[PDB]
C-alpha cells in the first residue's frame, strides 16, 4: 500500500495472508468471508507470464495477522486448503477479466476479536455504494512504493496498511489505460488534481476493497485487488475485481461444494 | 454468516476507527 497509514489492532479482522508453503513465501492477500472460504484474486494461483501455478497443497493462509513477519501467538491461526476454485472464464491473455478465485479452507477457523468476515453485496448495497467519487477502503502487507530504494529496498511495512481511496468514472478509467477493461473491474484511486494520492501495489494483489454501509453499519467487500500500471503514478488507477458482479459464481461454487 | 462484517473490535463495542469518517463524508459531501 502506497501512501497508507499504520492499521489498528482488528481493523480489518477479514484480511487474510496468502503464503506459498516451501520456500516459504507471502504471495498475495486475501479475505475472510465465512469460517471456511476465502476470496482472492485468480492470478494470485495462476499467472502463466509469470510461472504461476499454485495448487492447494502449494499453499497456506495466514489469518487475524498484525504485523508482516512476527509470529503472533495466540491471536493468528494457519490453515491448509482443501480445494482452490479458479473462475472458469478468467482471462489472464487480455485483460485479467474475471481475475477472481476462492480457497475453502480444509479446516474450518474460529472467529474472535481478530478473525471475522466480511460480507459480500447484495444488489442494493453495490448499485448504492458503487458510485465515481465514494471511497472504500484497501488493506495490506504489499510494498510501500512502485520502485526499489536502499531505506528497506522497495519498502515493505512493519504493520498491515491501510488506505481509503474514491471509485472513479468509467471513461477516465477507460482512458487511462490501452487495455480493454471490461464491466468485472472497476477502478479507483485519486486524480492527478486531486493532490491526495495512494494505491495498492506489489503483494496487495487478491486483498479486498471493503465499504462500510451507512444503512446497517456493516462492512461489505465491493473489491478484489486485481492490475495496475505500477504504484501511485499520476493519471493511473488500481483495478478491482467487481465482487458483485460475480457473485452468482461464488455462490455456486459455496453451494456446490460446501 | 449473518453477522457478518461487524467487528469486534470496533462496531461491536460502539467504537470507530481512524479514518471511516473519511469513507461516510465521500457519501455524503459533493
Ligand atoms: N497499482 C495497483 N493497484 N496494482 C498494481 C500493482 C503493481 C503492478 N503489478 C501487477 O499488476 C502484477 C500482476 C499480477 C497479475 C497481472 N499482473 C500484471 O502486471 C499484468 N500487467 C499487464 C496486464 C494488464 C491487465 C492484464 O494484464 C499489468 C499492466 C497493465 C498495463 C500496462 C502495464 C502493465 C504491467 S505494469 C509493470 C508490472 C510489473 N513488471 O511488475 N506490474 C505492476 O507494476
Ligand atoms: C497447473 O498445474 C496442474 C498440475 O498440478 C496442471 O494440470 C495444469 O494444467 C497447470 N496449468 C497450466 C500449465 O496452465
Ligand atoms: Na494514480
Amino acid at each position: 500500500i502506497v501512501e497508507g497509514s499504520d492499521a489498528e489492532i482488528g481493523m480489518s479482522p477479514w484480511q487474510v495472508m496468502l503464503f506459498r508453503k516451501s520456500p516459504q513465501e507471502l504471495l498475495c492477500g486475501a479475505s475472510l468471508i465465512s469460517d471456511r472460504w476465502v476470496l482472492t484474486a485468480a492470478h494470485c494461483l495462476l499467472y502463466p507470464p509469470w510461472d504461476k501455478n499454485f495448487t492447494e497443497n502449494d499453499l497456506l493462509v495466514r489469518i487475524g495477522k498484525h504485523s508482516r513477519t512476527r509470529y503472533e501467538r495466540n491471536i493468528e491461526k494457519i490453515s491448509m486448503l482443501e480445494k482452490i476454485y479458479i473462475h472458469p472464464r478468467y482471462n489472464w491473455r487480455e485483460n485479467l477479466d474475471r481475475d477472481i478465485a476462492l480457497m475453502k479452507l480444509k479446516k474450518p477457523v474460529a472467529f474472535s476479536d481478530y478473525i471475522h468476515p466480511v460480507c459480500l453485496p447484495d444488489r442494493e448495497t453495490a448499485a448504492s455504494l458503487l458510485q465515481a467519487g465514494y471511497k472504500g477502503r484497501v488493506t495490506g502487507w504489499g510494498n510501500l512504493k512502485e520502485t526499489w530504494t536502499a531505506n528497506v529496498g522497495k519498502g515493505q511495512p512493519s504493520v498491515l496498511q491501510v488506505v481509503n481511496l474514491p471509485i472513479v468514472e468509467r471513461p477516465v478509467c477507460k482512458d487511462s489505460t490501452r487495455i480493454r477493461i471490461t464491466d468485472n473491474m472497476f477502478c479507483a484511486g485519486y486524480k492527478p488534481d486531486e493532490g491526495k494520492r495512494g494505491d495498492a501495489c506489489e503483494g496487495d494483489s487478491g486483498g479486498p476493497f471493503v465499504m462500510k454501509s451507512p444503512f446497517n453499519n456493516r462492512w461489505y467487500q465491493m473489491g478484489i485487488v486485481s492490475w495496475g500500471e505500477g504504484c501511485d503514478r499520476d493519471g493511473k488507477y488500481g483495478f478491482y475485481t467487481h465482487v458483485f458482479r460475480l457473485k452468482k459464481w461464488i455462490q455456486k461454487v459455496i453451494d456446490q461444494f460446501g | 454468516e449473518a453477522d457478518c462484517g461487524l467487528r469486534p473490535l470496533f462496531e461491536k463495542k460502539s467504537l470507530e476507527d481512524k479514518t471511516e469518517r473519511e469513507l461516510l463524508e465521500s457519501y455524503i459531501d459533493g
